[PDB]
DNA sequence: CGGGCTCCTCTAGACTCGAC
DNA sequence: GTCGAGTCTAGAGGAGCC
């Protein structure tokens, strides 16, 4: 509820106050993401590449079109292993048909409800048939760790062995939401159906290599909501203050002025922008603000959003070069010199 | 009656100005002499010709103080100068107590009292000073300490920024960082436009009675030298008549002092600390810097008292020493667009750059696969090149499991990465390269490393080989004799340049680029201006074809001047006026931008820096006009006047060519257009195009630019061989007969038409003590009949001329004062391009600006024609052809200076309106003919 | 013919030469991408990000759907300026009403071909002041012709138009000349107000944005971008067969190969190496995993074909003193360099790119 | 016999200083 | 003790102005 509030007025949700509500957001009927909630989606979908297809040289990116077009008209797509499926065979080149490889896309998908819009990111996991359980379970870990990497309670984040109609193996990554328990991921066994199916007759080309012998895949399904994702992390991360992960916070540090002269401290405030900026370091630009409001107010405002830390400079930075730093987790003010800010910042995002 | 004519029927001045200016008692020119200019016009063909008449003036001019116009200028320059030359003499006679045994730690003015005792003062408090002024260049352009003396005391200046250490100083300058100075006051230094330029008052909008003396300029009036004779002395330190070299020295104060003074040589700083040093340098060694300061400062007073008499005595009249003290006070001003224009010219030049230089690069990298089964030395344009090569020197899974793993293999690549005991310390240059491509590429400690041979450009000897340039049909070669050139093919053991047989390439022969010079110059890059008809002809063709020969020749000549001159537009000292300092005017003005930028430059002018008395500023004195296809021409544009002010100023018609006509004519016989380049001069109007340069624009198809060129070539005594070379080049539709013939055409009668001038101007350049017609400046000691003989004679005869126009330019700035004094017109002096007067007035005086512009051109050449005793002024040349009332500073005030950097033109990216460019005419009937309010 | 070769051969293009023509590849009704296509659209976009929205302080990101609902069916997008217009009063708030300011999206419209083609468009919705429409009209046209160009082998192939709208509005056209002609590549156009009124009628006094000291309703700059011709564009300027990809564009930046035996001990190396380059932001073939070990000229002609700015070598010499062998697409040269300094040396490549 | 200036880049040559 | 990467300087050819 206040939640919600903060992310509506601090530019996480865009619309009217009236216009969110729980149910429209969590059924991607919401009118969309505000700035600050697009670059933490943004966020957590290069975490995402990271953990799945960075690290990985099976894993592969894969790009489906929105629209299947042919008889079923066209229609949206409703998940993404369809277009997977259908660069099973394109995609065999790469690893020289060389089994397991995946391939992963983060692309929005459409469910009917009204027509909602989910970004989700699937992983689409060819596997020889014998060490099926085995690299499903090894999903199920490495996704639920993934998950509990960046959350402050991970404990809020659950598993549950589910069995479809079909009787095949499945397993089912939650969040407990206040309200209650969400789905925010899911993983089955799916098998060898869907892809005989795509692919009737002629299994050669289906066939890859296994230890030295050509055997057909049996494809596993790892589906996860990033935007249910994101208000996920949104509710663990919230004193209003949003103690998001740093790897996943839209804006690092907020950078300011103190008292005059305007353009002097207006050029330096210029110059550490870029070097930040230039150094991966994503920058609120307070200080082209004319209008000033109390720093008690600045610092709840730059807590509402999820601010790592607050920068000012004053005539001392003129003076010596010592800026006021201020840490988001805990209240503390410090004096650090300005050519060691970079440093400081990078090497508490790398930390953490 | 105002109609009046000569009796060689030229229509002279209209009745009432030749009554306020001349007067009744003009001795006729009598019987012979108008027989003689009769005969002469007769035979040349002038004297049936009839022109129509040019409207009359009647004009109420200011009256004259003296009994003639002569006496009128020298009581206007004696009321300019008489202020100064008190002050220089306090100078001269001056008693200074012994430098200080150690000199103030302090930031601002200090007084030395007798025995060095320190005092602290806010300004100096003098009528007469010698300053010099040190800035620490690694800092910028703000002053880091000075010294200045008077009689009888020595000052001392410090900054904030040397006596205290802080994080951040600003960058953008303002007047509280320079150097307080400032009821008449003179300055006197060696450079003194560069003192000048670090004084905190001179960079208020209004004007300052302060003046400054050089002793640079007065060295050029007494005993200067000239670049050929700077050359000959530099190097004899290290022609017939070498007499001059004892009493003549190079513009640097040690040897200026050795040849005045004559005492011990003058020591300098070994370690160069302001030049090349940090500010803590500067800290550590104050003492022995503000020593060898004020050891500067004394070596100057010692050489302005050993020059003032001699200047006063070589240059007796008053204007010179007047137009000298009104030349150092230039004045630009300056608004946010131009840092606005710096930045869109950098930023233009540095894409145009990179095209340049990724088409070079592509042609680079996919040329070093010619390394490769030695093919290139089968490329006819790479073969010479070094294609050394540089040996290399030298002295599922569980979690557990993949974390195991992945310190295993982290450890092991550690493991590797400590045998760096082994490998040298200091990193080879790219080994496995090519050693021509090694030459072009950053290495990697360098701070500006940019990926891939970024050091190329066309300059480089190897550009033409990269991009496989040919001379009709033939590949280029590279002479280190013989400059640039191509080989023919076909030798066992065509015409053009010639064949020289120093290369001895086996079967070839080098032929010289053609050059706009002659066969004497050498080709030094084939990527010039004068390449580019020769590209589009197809003599002249790039290997990949295309378009990639004409856009490289293109971007050198869009690029060419921004090259040469970033250096100096970028490092302009612009001090930023703030709001307080700007007048009242500027604030109130409809056009004020608050949160705009208002400030000025001050050129750094040699007021004499040349041989004829010249001025000389690096950058303003060389800025480019604004061209269509120049980057960064549009720099003079960006001298734009404050709101409520406009840049009145207007240019001198065919100025050495009326010079000269007149002396030949009051030379021939005493009157106006006795000879038939007199009568030719004064028969012609700029604005029916029927002007000597006009004319030869027109019977030969250069433009008027060039058409300059060659009249003033050919009077000042260019060749036959150099009017063909010229029209060759500036008219490509020419062949080598037709620029012959139109050689002889603009040489067949120059008893002749110009004889008389040219007599004239000979017997001025060998008399005893050569001295200006008008002004009666003598010339420099180093270049008397008695110091060189017959040496440096072209040098001379020009010098007469040339010192006549600065004598016209003196003139005409005394004239300007004194009208803008007289009749308070709210304006000053803006700069002088030579001949080129401009002054900043404000939009309420622009029209009484422009009229007394026009008076004060009838007044010079009044002057010019009474000192040579002709007491007549012709209609034709009485007034400026038109004045230009403009907000900014270009050749005319239509053009919309639309460059490379400013597509959009003046009026779209700023607020510039067209100008407007009015004749005397105009100006009458918007003022009423008065200057008065 | 052969660039599409090469592009379907190295998976830049996914699909058969039915569908591999040029009226498709221009409409839109071509499959999906390759993973190395995706890779090169993805360094095109993180590209336009870096020049439009990160280094200028009025960019914020706006996120607009896919279908616009209501008036009877909805419809899939066929632009990205509706949303920027939906969201200009929120984003409004951010830059407190200090215009100029703009918004910009990445994202696929759908466009009639009654067969959709998916197009992915960088669109920039800049709010100008109405005096100033036409010189940040002008600086965006430059600023986004200079974009194009900094990648572009030859930049001359990007070229501008002046045009105007039936209404009369000004406008601009990039375009890049393909080797059958000249194909609209990015779109500028100065509307004014009307469309923002006609979207928020009633009170002007929400669209009032701060000019200086004045309130005025802003002129929308629409500047549309086809990030797929783009990329096409970019294929074609970059092509000894070698895509001469830029090196901020290029999909896999370095290649890791093993030399010569012993093959266990060299793997090690390999994953040591392959694990610090993948957490230096430097993406890498492991070309060392191939069990079809092929001749070094084939190894170079592939990568090349994939437009790989680097091939490193790790040698059972690497053991003894940590030198790996270099070659770079540029200029295929031979280069040794040290273990300790491979990492640094590429970033400051693709940096100083 | 154009004159009077200005400054730049590029390249060769001589000198210096640290590393093997 | 030799030798190769910086480093300063001088000279040549090009290019702006009046
Ligand atoms: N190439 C040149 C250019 C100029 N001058 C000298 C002679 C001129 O008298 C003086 C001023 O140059 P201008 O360009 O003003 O030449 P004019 O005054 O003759 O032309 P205009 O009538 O356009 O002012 O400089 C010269 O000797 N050689
Ligand atoms: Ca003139």
């Amino acid at each position: 509820e206040a939640l919600l509030e903060i992310c509506q007025r601090r530019h996480f949700l865009s619309g009217s106050k009236q216009q969110l509500s729980r149910d429209s957001l969590l059924s991607g009927c919401h009118p969309g993401f505000g700035p600050l909630g697009v670059e933490l989606r943004k966020n957590l979908a290069a975490e995402w590449w990271t953990s799945v297809v960075v690290f990985r040289e099976q894993v592969f990116p894969v790009d489906a079109l929105h629209h299947k077009p042919g008889p079923l008209s066209g229609k949206l797509r409703e998940n993404l292993l369809h277009g997977a499926l259908e660069h099973y065979v394109n995609c065999l080149d790469l690893v020289n048909k060389r089994l397991p490889y995946g391939l992963a896309q983060i692309g929005v998908c459409f469910h009917p409800v009204s027509i909602g819009e989910k970004t989700e990111a699937s992983l689409v996991w060819f596997t020889p048939p014998r060490t099926s359980n085995q690299w499903l379970d090894f999903w199920l870990r490495h996704r639920l760790q993934w998950w509990r990497k960046f959350a402050m309670s991970p404990s809020n984040f659950s598993s549950s062995d589910c069995q479809d109609e079909e009787g095949r193996k499945g397993n089912k990554l939650y969040y407990n939401f206040p309200w209650g328990k969400e789905l925010i991921e899911t993983l089955w066994n799916l098998g060898d159906h869907e892809l005989l199916h795509m692919y009737p007759g002629n299994v050669s080309k289906l066939h890859g290599r296994d230890g030295r012998k050509n055997v057909v895949p049996c494809v596993l399904s790892v589906n996860g909501d990033l935007d249910r994702g994101m208000l996920a992390y949104l509710y663990d991360s919230f004193r209003k203050v949003l103690k998001l992960h740093p790897c996943l916070a839209p804006i690092k540090v907020a950078l300011d002025v103190g008292r005059g002269p305007t353009l002097e401290l207006r050029q330096v405030c210029q110059g550490l922008f870029n070097e930040l900026l230039e150094n991966g370091i994503s920058v609120w630009p307070g200080y082209l603000e004319t209008m000033q409001s109390s720093l008690e107010q600045l610092y709840s405002k730059y807590d509402e959003m999820s601010i790592l830390f607050t920068v000012l400079v004053t005539e001392t930075t003129l003076e010596n070069g010592l800026i006021h730093l201020r840490s988001r987790d805990t209240t503390m003010k410090e004096m650090m010199h300005i050519s060691k800010l970079k440093d400081f910042l990078i090497k508490y995002i790398s930390s953490a | 009656g105002q109609l009046r004519h000569n009796p060689l029927d030229i229509q002279m001045l209209s009745r009432g100005l030749h009554e306020q200016i001349f007067g009744q008692g003009g001795e006729m020119p009598g019987e012979a002499a108008v027989r003689r200019s009769v005969e002469h016009l007769q035979k040349h063909g002038l004297w049936g010709q009839p022109a129509v008449p040019l409207p009359d003036v009647e004009l109420r001019l200011p009256p004259l103080y003296g009994d003639n116009l002569d006496q009128h200028f020298r009581l206007l320059a004696q009321k300019q100068s008489l202020p100064y030359l008190e002050a220089a003499n306090l100078l001269l006679q001056a008693q200074l107590p012994p430098k200080p045994p150690a000199w103030a730690w302090a930031e601002g003015w200090t007084r030395y009292g007798p025995e060095g005792e320190a005092v602290p003062v806010a300004i100096p408090e003098e009528r007469a000073l010698v300053f010099d002024v040190e800035v620490c260049l690694a800092e910028g352009t703000c002053p880091t300490l000075a010294v200045a003396i008077s009689p009888s005391a020595w000052y001392s200046w410090c900054s904030q920024r040397l006596v205290e250490e802080r994080y951040s100083w600003t960058s953008q300058l303002s007047p509280a960082d320079l150097i307080p100075l400032e009821q008449e006051q003179l300055v006197v230094g060696h450079n003194v436009s560069f003192d000048r330029a670090h004084i905190r008052e001179q960079y208020l909008i209004q004007g300052s009675r302060m003046r400054f003396l050089d002793t640079m300029s007065m060295h050029m009036a007494i005993s200067g030298l000239s670049s050929f004779q700077r050359s000959l002395w530099i190097a004899a330190k290290q022609i017939s008549s070498w007499d001059w070299l004892d009493i003549s020295s190079v513009n640097s104060l040690a040897e200026v002092h050795r040849l005045y003074v004559g005492g011990p040589p003058l020591e300098k700083e070994p370690r160069e600390l302001f030049v090349k040093g940090t500010m803590k340098d500067i800290r550590e060694n104050f003492q022995d810097l503000m020593q060898y300061c004020a050891q500067d400062v004394w070596a100057t007073h010692e050489v302005f008292q050993q020059q003032l008499p001699l200047f006063l005595e070589r240059c007796p009249h008053p204007v010179t020493l007047a137009g000298m003290l009104e030349m150092g006070v230039s004045y630009l001003p300056v608004n946010q667009n131009w840092e606005r224009y710096l930045a869109e010219a950098q930023g233009t030049y540095e894409e145009l750059q990179r095209e340049m230089k990724k088409s070079l690069m592509d042609l680079a990298n996919d040329a070093c696969q010619l390394l490769s089964g030695e093919r290139y030395k089968e490329d006819p344009w790479l073969w010479d090149l070094e294609w050394d090569l540089q040996e290399f020197k030298q002295k599922p899974c569980s979690e557990e499991e993949e974390f195991q793993q992945d310190v295993m293999a982290r450890a092991c690549l550690q493991k590797l990465k400590g045998t760096t005991e082994l490998l040298p310390k200091r990193p080879q240059h790219l080994p496995g390269h090519p050693g021509w491509y090694r030459k072009l590429c950053p290495r990697l400690d360098d701070p500006a490393w940019t990926p891939g041979p970024s050091l190329l450009s066309l300059q480089m000897r190897v550009t033409p080989k990269l991009m496989a340039l040919t001379w009709d049909g033939f590949p280029l070669h590279y002479s280190e004799r013989h400059g640039w050139g191509y080989l023919v093919p076909g030798r066992r053991d065509h015409h053009g340049n010639g064949p020289y047989n120093d290369v001895d390439i086996p079967g070839c022969w080098f032929f010289k680029l053609p050059h706009k010079d002659g066969n004497s110059c050498n080709v030094g890059s084939p990527f010039a201006k004068d390449f580019l008809p020769k590209m589009e002809d197809g003599t002249l063709q790039a290997g990949p074809g295309g378009a990639s020969g004409p856009r490289a020749l293109e971007i050198n000549k869009m690029i060419s001047f921004w090259r040469n001159a970033h250096k100096r537009i970028s490092s302009q000292m612009v001090v930023w006026l703030p709001r307080s300092a700007l007048p009242r005017a500027v604030i109130r003005h409809p056009d004020y931008d608050e949160e705009g930028l208002y400030g000025a430059i001050l050129p750094q002018v040699v007021t004499a820096s040349t041989i004829t008395r010249r001025a000389v500023e690096p950058t303003w004195l060389t800025a480019s006009n604004a061209r269509p296809d120049r980057v960064g021409s549009e720099l003079k544009a960006m001298v734009q006047a404050p709101p409520g002010y406009t840049l009145v100023g207007a240019d001198v018609d065919s100025q050495e060519l009326w010079i000269a006509a007149v002396l030949g004519d009051a030379h021939f016989a005493g009157m106006h257009g006795c000879t038939a380049f007199g009568w030719m001069t004064l028969q012609g109007r700029k604005s029916r195009g029927t002007d000597l340069h006009s004319k030869t624009a027109t019977t030969v198809g250069i433009s008027r630019e060039h058409a300059k060129i060659f009249n003033y070539g050919r009077i000042y005594g260019a060749g036959q061989p150099f009017a063909e070379r010229l029209l060759m080049q500036f008219n490509h539709r020419l062949t080598q007969q037709e620029a012959a013939e139109k050689a002889q055409q603009m040489y067949a009668a120059t008893g002749g038409t110009e004889s008389e001038m040219f007599n004239k101007l000979e017997s001025i350049a060998t008399s005893d003590i050569p001295r200006t017609p008008v002004l009666g400046c003598c010339i420099s000691r180093a270049l008397e009949p008695s110091a060189v003989q017959e040496e440096f004679m072209t040098s001379r005869v020009n010098w007469v001329v040339q010192s006549s126009a600065v004598d016209y330019l003196h003139l005409m700035l005394v004239a300007m004062k004194w009208l803008f004094e007289e009749f308070a017109i709210d304006g000053r002096f803006c700069i002088s391009i030579h001949d080129e007067v401009r002054y900043l007035v404000r939009e309420e005086d622009r029209y009484r600006a422009a009229l007394a512009l026009q008076i004060t051109n009838l007044l010079t050449r009044c002057m010019f024609a009474y000192k040579l005793g002709l007491n007549d002024l012709p209609q034709s040349v009485a007034f400026f052809s038109a004045v230009d009332i403009d907000r900014c500073l270009r050749k005319e005030v239509t053009m919309d200076c639309k460059t490379p950097s400013n597509p959009t033109g003046m009026e779209r990216r700023y607020g510039i309106p067209q100008g407007e460019a009015l004749d005397i005419y105009q100006i009458i009937e918007l003022t009423k003919g008065s200057l008065e309010k």
